């Protein structure tokens, strides 16, 4: 996909957003 | 330190580590070296301050030499040069004689942050209450 | 000791930690010194302060009286001497880690760490933990994926 369109948001975001999110990025791939 | 072995604390002095009538010999004579507390102590003395009360522990087995540790000052004593009167009564404590500084007791206690159990630094204060109601000297809170 | 009016508080308090908690560990303190507690309270200290406990209670009759609530995986821990540890905030964290590292400094047994509850199961030291915030291990997974 568009890499810059996924860096501008992928350096600036919230907290508990991530806390219920990256216990699972590990799942689709790895 | 996960194993104690030998410790005697008899509050020394900074400006010159070389006593004789108070401590002197009796601070080092059972595998301890009188020559090295003026080579080593004063190496940890001048970074801070000099003259006033210093309890202390050393690392002497029967291994000739050693390495010196530091400590902390008495807490009811920070109510002498850190309060007012230097005794504690005068009228035996059948009479409630002393007198306090409420502002102090926290930051003057806080100076002893490295040797207390209270998580809450406010708790570390509540200890100093009784430590400073040691006579029945009321604090003008 | 105290009557019931007090055996009830040690419950209603201790079980609302389970009902409102995070992780659970294990440990048997046969020889539990006090330099022991001193330390682990600074650890609770780092691990907030007083967010943590360990309230020795392994009277099945107590910290199981908090189990047929949640964590009925502990009808089996509660026998013999035990030191129950609950987490409120914090990652499902490091709590885990130093208990093994502590007791592996002699610091008495660890019940072989009979283990506990996050899942609903048993033993095995994991640092699958406080990497937590190692979402950076998914930040480096960005540029390195984009480049390489």
């Amino acid at each position: 996909s568009i890499t810059k369109d996924q860096i501008i948001e992928a350096v600036a975001a919230m907290s508990v957003m991530d806390v219920v999110e990256l216990i699972s990025a590990m799942e689709e791939k790895f | 330190a996960k194993k104690v072995q030998a410790y005697v604390k008899l509050q020394v002095a900074a400006g010159m580590a070389n006593p004789s009538p108070p401590v002197g010999p009796a601070l080092g004579q059972q595998g301890v070296n009188i020559m090295e507390f003026c080579k080593a102590f004063n190496a940890k003395t001048d970074s801070i301050e000099k003259g006033l009360p210093i309890p202390v522990v050393i690392t002497v087995y029967a291994d000739r030499s050693f390495t010196f540790v530091t400590k902390t000052p008495p807490a009811a004593v920070l109510l002498k040069k850190a309060a007012g009167i230097k005794s504690g009564s005068g009228k035996p404590n059948k009479d409630k004689v002393g007198k306090i500084s409420r502002a102090q007791l926290q930051e003057i206690a806080q100076t002893k942050a490295a040797d207390m159990t209270g998580a809450d630094i406010e708790a570390m204060t509540r200890s100093i209450e009784g430590t400073a109601r040691s006579m029945g000297l009321v604090v003008e809170d | 000791m105290a009557l019931n009016l007090q055996d009830k508080q040690a419950i209603v308090a201790e079980v609302s930690e389970v009902a409102k908690g995070a992780l659970s560990a294990v440990v048997a303190d046969s020889r539990g010194v006090t330099v022991d507690k001193m330390t682990e309270l600074r650890k609770a200290g780092r691990e907030a302060g007083v967010y943590m406990r360990v309230v020795r209670n392994t009277l099945l009759r107590r910290a199981v009286e908090g189990t047929p609530f949640e964590c009925l995986k502990d009808a089996f821990v509660g026998p013999t001497l035990i030191a129950y540890s609950m987490e409120h905030p914090g990652a499902a964290a490091r709590l885990f880690k130093e208990f093994a590292k502590a007791n592996a400094k002699f610091e008495v047994k660890a019940a072989a760490f009979e283990g506990e509850l996050i899942p609903a199961s048993q033993i095995d030291r994991l640092a699958t933990l406080p990497t937590y915030e190692e979402a950076i291990a998914r930040l480096m997974a960005t540029m390195k994926e984009a480049s390489a």
